[PDB]
């Protein structure tokens, strides 16, 4: 058996890596956490450390009020019984108000008005999250392109609790808190608007799905093929392309009659990533507002 | 025509099989033995698709289907226009995906590289295996297999998983989709992170894998590292095709009840399936 | 036509053009397309070349603006060996010391790589401060063995990645009291040895040597590897 590159074969460890500094407010990075031979094995074995700044503060609050709010909930279904928790727990259901009730807010606490708070709690720590992801890199100087891909990520989000329940005309379209309520939700999605495999926007969508991880096993196979010559180091051979580089695209360029740059493969993976939800988004957000049954919609045309 | 730096590597050397004889390119593409069979397989699975549109009688891509036999020819081979074209068109898709897989390996040889691109895709030709081979022998029938047909196709699925109930409660499809969504998740997050520090802010060097490194670590506390991530993105799209053939091999074999049914252990265990209220009581 | 209608329509001319964007974005290394006499190819295909970019490379070392024009800027002993393109090229002399097929390296830089402070990225370890073994088998001390099944030397050091706190390369004593590197990511670590499939144990010699025993410039590296992963298909009489 030839090293694959799999696994770490000798671990090495030295003093902790406190990280660049560059603009970031020191004041708010905690200490290293403990080492990790564990994870050594994978990967880097060094925990932390983190940055927790306001914004992240404000995060982390907002998300662990809307786990709360949940979990209360659950516990008054089980009717505080440990034993019923634990044995429905996949069954518990905060649900949206009922139709009756319009786009109001004011739904009784046990018909829709703490599914309403629980949501208000979400949507506070999600932008605030997004608000983290752009202000990290902003401070180290980088690009914003994880903001902008988790933009992507966050308009799915949006149209299904959001924006479509409000082009309907009521909370009672948005999406459960629930393990498997929200797993029949989806199914009854698809029966309501006459099959979502007819969503041509849910087409795309899933080509994108199986694209990533097409392009994933291509491409982090092609780099732990090239490892052996640094291929890996990704940003230096972006600035003095070596055989590693030269290697990965001739691989492909023999294979499938064209080939990616160091650079441009990144370009490839982010689109792939992001235009899963992009198509998604939209798919879902046309549906019920513009078209209500897919399949005959798809008849009608191609 | 050749890139830039290319010529040094076009040696000869690498084949498994006939020596230098197949040893040369076509324009950019690589040929080798294995270059010729995959030529042979698709040309003629390209043949009988032809065939099978003209039998069908219709010219338009969106309404060509080709269906594999009936249930009751069981695992026997079938005329030609009733299911028998699926079952060579089958052989040749087979011959084709495991000779691309071989030629990789050639090309692999000849550039000193490993093999881990022909071992990942191996993972996708044993899930369209699972579904045209493993499942229909266990099962006793060939019609247990999809139709080729750009739609027919998707209805297959549709009628298979309805036929046990919503397939979301399939627990190995629900470990599956976690990896298809947690893989499309790292991708993103991957292609981002090296675009962040190859493209900064305007006025500014080009940044070191260190800020990339720093940026996860003041995101999430941990950073995965620039070897991890590859090895992740592997692990992670390999083990979502893994429990997908898992979740198929599993259902009309071993299950053949409502999906939903799986979790009613957990419901109906005697030391708690008797408590009123709740859900389950 | 309705307006689900006119989004779909939408979308795939958005597609369209985000391939033509991508496809372009990656010429911007290797290209424009040569011929096998190394003169410009008639058919470069529909997507033209991107307009330059700029990097503004960290550490004072300069600016890489891409494309602009090529060069290998090494000589390469390879022989055409038939009129028409196609074919394989064949060495002239000794692949693995030419560096050509599977031994190639390219010419990168003559410096050493640097991390986020300056520093240089990879260290032998009795030069790193702090630095240590934290588990799996410490090889330091362990005799390499070639495919030969013959002892090549002994491990006297492990060169580490500060940065990314990771072992790169096996720094090896040959019988004359030399030391090679021996890339990470080719070797074997055994409980009572290292095993080196690449090569035999008469090849060790001809592992390029560096001019520093505490640095290992980019050049080097290419030149080091290239030459170690060569042995799989140039050493195969002796595997
Ligand atoms: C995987 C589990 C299910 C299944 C469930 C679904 C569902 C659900 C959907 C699809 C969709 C598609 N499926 Mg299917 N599909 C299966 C098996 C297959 C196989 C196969 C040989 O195993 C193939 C070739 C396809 C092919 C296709 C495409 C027509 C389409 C988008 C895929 C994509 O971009 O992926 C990622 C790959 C890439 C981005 C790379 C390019 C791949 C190219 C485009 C494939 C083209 C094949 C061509 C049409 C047929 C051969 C032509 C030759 C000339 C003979 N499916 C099995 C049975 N498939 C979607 C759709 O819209 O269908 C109309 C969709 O919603
Ligand atoms: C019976 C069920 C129906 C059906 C109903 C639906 C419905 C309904 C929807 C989908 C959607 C999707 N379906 Mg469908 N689907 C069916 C059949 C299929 C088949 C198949 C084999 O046939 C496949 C492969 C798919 C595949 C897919 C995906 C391409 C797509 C979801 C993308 C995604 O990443 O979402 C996952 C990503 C998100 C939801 C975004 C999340 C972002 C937020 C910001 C995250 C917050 C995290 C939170 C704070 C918690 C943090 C915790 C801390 C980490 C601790 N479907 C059938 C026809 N499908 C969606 C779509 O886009 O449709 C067009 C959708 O809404
Ligand atoms: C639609 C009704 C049911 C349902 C029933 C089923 C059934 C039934 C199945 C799945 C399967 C899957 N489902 Mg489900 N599923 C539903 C809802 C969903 C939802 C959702 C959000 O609700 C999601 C995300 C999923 C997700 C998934 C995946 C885990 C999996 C499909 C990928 C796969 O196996 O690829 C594997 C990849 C391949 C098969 C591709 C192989 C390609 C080959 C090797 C080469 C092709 C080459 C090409 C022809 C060359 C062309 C020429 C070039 C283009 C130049 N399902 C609902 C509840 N689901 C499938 C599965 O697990 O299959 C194992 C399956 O059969
Ligand atoms: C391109 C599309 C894909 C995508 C992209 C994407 N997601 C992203 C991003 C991007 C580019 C980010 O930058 C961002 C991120 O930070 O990634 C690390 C994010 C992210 N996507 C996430 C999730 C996620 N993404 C998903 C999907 C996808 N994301 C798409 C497939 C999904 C699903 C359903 O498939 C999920 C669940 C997060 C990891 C992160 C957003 C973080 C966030 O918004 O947090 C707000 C909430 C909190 C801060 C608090 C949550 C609290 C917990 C719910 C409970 C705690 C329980 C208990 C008290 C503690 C447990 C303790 C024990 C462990 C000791
Ligand atoms: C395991 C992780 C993922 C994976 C990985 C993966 N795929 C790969 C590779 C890897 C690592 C390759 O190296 C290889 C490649 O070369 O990529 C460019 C490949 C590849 N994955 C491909 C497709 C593909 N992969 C998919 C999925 C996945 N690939 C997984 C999710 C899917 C889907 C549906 O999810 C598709 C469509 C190809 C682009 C390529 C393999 C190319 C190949 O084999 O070429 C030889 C064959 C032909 C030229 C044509 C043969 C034609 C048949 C004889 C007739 C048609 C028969 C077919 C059954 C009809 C289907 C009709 C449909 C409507 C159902
Ligand atoms: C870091 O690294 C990285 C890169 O790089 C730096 C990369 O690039 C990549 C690669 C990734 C990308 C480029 C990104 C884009 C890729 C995707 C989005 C994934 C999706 C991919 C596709 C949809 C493309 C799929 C296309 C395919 C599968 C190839 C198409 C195939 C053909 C057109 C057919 C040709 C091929 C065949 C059949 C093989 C055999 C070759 C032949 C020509 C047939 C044989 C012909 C003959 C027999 C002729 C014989 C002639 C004779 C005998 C006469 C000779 C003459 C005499 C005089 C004697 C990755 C991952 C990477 O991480
Ligand atoms: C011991 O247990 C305790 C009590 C400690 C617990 O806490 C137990 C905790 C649990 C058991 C956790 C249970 C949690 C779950 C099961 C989570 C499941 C959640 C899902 C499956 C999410 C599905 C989709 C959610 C969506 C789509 C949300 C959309 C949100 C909206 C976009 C936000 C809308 C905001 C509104 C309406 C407020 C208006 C705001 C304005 C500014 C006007
Ligand atoms: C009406 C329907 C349209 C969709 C509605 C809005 C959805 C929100 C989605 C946002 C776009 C998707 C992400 C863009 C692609 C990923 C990012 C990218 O590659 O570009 C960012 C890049 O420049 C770097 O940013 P800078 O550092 O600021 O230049
Ligand atoms: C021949 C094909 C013609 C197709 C028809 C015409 C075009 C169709 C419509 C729309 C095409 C949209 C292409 C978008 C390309 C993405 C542009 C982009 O991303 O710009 C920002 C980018 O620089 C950021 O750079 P970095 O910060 O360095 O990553
Ligand atoms: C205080 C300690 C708290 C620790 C809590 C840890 C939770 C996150 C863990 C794994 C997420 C990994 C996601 C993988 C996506 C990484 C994308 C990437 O490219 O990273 C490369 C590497 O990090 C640089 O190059
Ligand atoms: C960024 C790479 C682009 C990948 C292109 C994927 C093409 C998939 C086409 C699926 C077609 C779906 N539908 C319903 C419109 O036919
Ligand atoms: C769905 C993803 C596939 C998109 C296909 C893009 C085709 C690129 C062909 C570029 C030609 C390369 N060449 C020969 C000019 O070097
Ligand atoms: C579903 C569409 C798939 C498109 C596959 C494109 C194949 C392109 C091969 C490029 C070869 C160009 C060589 C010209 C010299
Ligand atoms: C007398 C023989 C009748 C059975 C023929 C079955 C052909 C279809 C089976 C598909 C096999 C695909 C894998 C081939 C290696
Ligand atoms: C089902 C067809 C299989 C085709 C052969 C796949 C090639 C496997 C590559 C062999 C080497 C794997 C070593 C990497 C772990
Ligand atoms: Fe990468």
């Amino acid at each position: 058996a030839e090293y694959q590159n799999i696994f770490t074969q000798v671990q090495v460890r030295g003093p902790a890596d406190l990280g660049m500094t560059e603009d970031v407010n020191l004041a708010n990075r905690s200490g290293v956490g403990p080492f990790s031979t564990l994870l050594g094995w994978f990967g880097n074995a060094q925990l932390g450390p983190i940055y927790l700044g306001s914004l992240g503060v404000l995060s982390l609050f907002s998300g662990l009020m809307w786990f709360f709010t949940i979990g209360i909930w659950f516990w008054y279904q089980a009717g505080w019984n440990p034993a019923v928790f634990l044995r429905d727990l996949f069954f518990f259901s905060l649900e949206p108000p009922a139709p009756e009730y319009g786009l109001s807010f004011a739904a009784p606490l046990k018909e829709g008005g703490l599914w309403l708070i629980a949501s208000f709690f979400m949507f506070v720590a999600v932008w605030s999250w997004w608000g983290r992801t752009y202000l990290r890199a902003q401070a180290l100087g980088m690009g914003k392109h994880t903001a902008w891909a988790f933009l992507s990520a966050i308009w799915l989000w949006m149209v299904l609790g959001f924006i479509r329940p409000i082009l309907m005309g009521s909370w009672s379209e948005a999406v459960p808190y629930g393990i498997f309520s929200h797993l029949d939700w989806t199914n009854n999605f698809s029966l309501v608007h006459g099959n979502l495999h007819y969503n041509p926007f849910h087409g795309l969508s899933i080509a994108f799905l199986y694209g990533s991880a097409l392009l994933f096993a291509m491409h982090g196979a092609t780099i732990l093929a090239v490892s052996r010559f640094g291929g890996e180091r990704e940003l230096e051979q972006i600035a003095d392309r070596g055989t590693a580089a030269e290697r990965a695209a001739l691989f492909w360029r023999w294979t499938m009659g064209f080939n990616a740059t160091m650079e441009g493969i990144h370009r490839w993976a982010i689109w792939m990533a992001v235009l899963v939800t992009l198509t998604g988004g939209i798919g879902i957000l046309l549906s019920g507002t513009v078209v209500d049954n897919w399949y005959v919609w798809g008849q009608n045309h191609g | 025509a050749l890139l830039s730096f290319e010529r040094k590597y076009r040696v000869p050397g690498g084949t498994l099989v006939g020596g230098n004889l197949f040893d040369f390119w076509v324009g950019p593409f690589y040929v080798g033995f294995f270059g010729v069979a995959t030529f042979f397989f698709a040309a003629l699975g390209i043949i009988l698709i032809a065939w099978s549109a003209v039998l069908q009688g219709t010219w338009n891509p969106q309404l060509i289907s080709v269906y594999p036999p009936a249930l009751e020819y069981g695992l026997g081979g079938a005329p030609l226009a009733k299911g028998g074209l699926w079952q060579i068109i089958t052989i040749c898709a087979t011959g084709a995906f495991v000779s691309w897989a071989l030629r990789e390996v050639e090309i692999c040889r000849k550039l000193g590289i490993g093999y881990h691109i022909p071992f990942a895709f191996a993972f996708a030709i044993l899930a369209y295996l699972t579904l045209v081979l493993f499942r229909p022998v266990m099962m006793g029938a060939w019609g247990y297999a999809f139709p080729y047909g750009i739609w027919t196709h998707l209805d297959w699925v549709s009628n298979t998983g309805y036929t046990y109930g919503n397939f979301h409660y399939n627990p190995a499809h629900m470990i599956a989709i976690t990896f298809f969504f947690t893989n499309a998740l790292a991708l993103a997050l991957h292609g981002a992170l090296v675009l962040s520090a190859a493209n900064p802010e305007k006025g500014k060097e080009m940044r070191t894998p260190d800020h990339e490194d720093t940026f996860f670590r003041d995101l999430v506390g941990y950073s995965i590292g620039t070897l991890g991530i590859h090895r992740l993105g592997l692990l992670l799209s390999l083990s979502a095709v893994f429990f997908s053939a898992l979740c198929m091999i599993i259902t009309g074999t071993i299950w053949f009840d409502q999906w939903v049914d799986w979790w009613q252990w957990w419901v109906k265990l005697p030391w708690w399936a008797n408590i009123p209220g709740g859900i389950n009581g | 036509f309705d307006l689900a209608s006119l989004a779909i329509y939408s979308f795939w001319i958005f597609l369209a053009g985000l391939i033509y964007y991508l496809q372009t974005e990656n010429m911007r290394e290797g290209y424009p397309l040569e011929n096998e006499d190394g003169t410009p190819a008639a058919n470069q295909g529909p997507f033209p070349l991107p307009k330059p970019k700029t990097f503004i490379l960290p550490h004072g070392r300069g600016t890489l603006t891409v494309p602009g024009p090529e060069s290998e800027d090494r000589p390469i002993a390879l022989a055409r060996t038939a009129v028409s393109e196609g074919f394989p090229h064949a060495p002239t002399g000794d692949p693995m010391k030419d560096g050509v097929g599977p031994a190639s390296w390219v010419a990168r830089r003559d410096l050493p790589e640097l991390d986020g402070h300056g520093h240089n990225k990879i260290k032998p370890m009795k030069a790193a401060a702090g630095f240590h073994v934290s588990a799996g088998k410490n090889p330091i001390g362990l005799p390499v063995r070639g495919c030969d099944l013959e002892i090549a030397g002994k491990v006297v050091d492990i060169w580490v990645d500060i940065p990314e706190q990771m072992a790169r390369f096996l720094e090896v004593e040959l019988k004359d009291g030399s030391t090679r590197l021996l890339p990470m990511q080719m070797v074997k670590v055994q409980s009572n040895r290292v095993h080196v499939n690449a090569l035999s144990s008469d090849l060790f010699a001809g592992i390029p040597t560096i001019k520093s025993p505490t640095e290992v410039t980019l050049l080097e590296e290419d030149k080091i590897c290239g030459y170690v992963a060569g042995g799989l298909m140039y050493a195969a009489p002796k595997r």
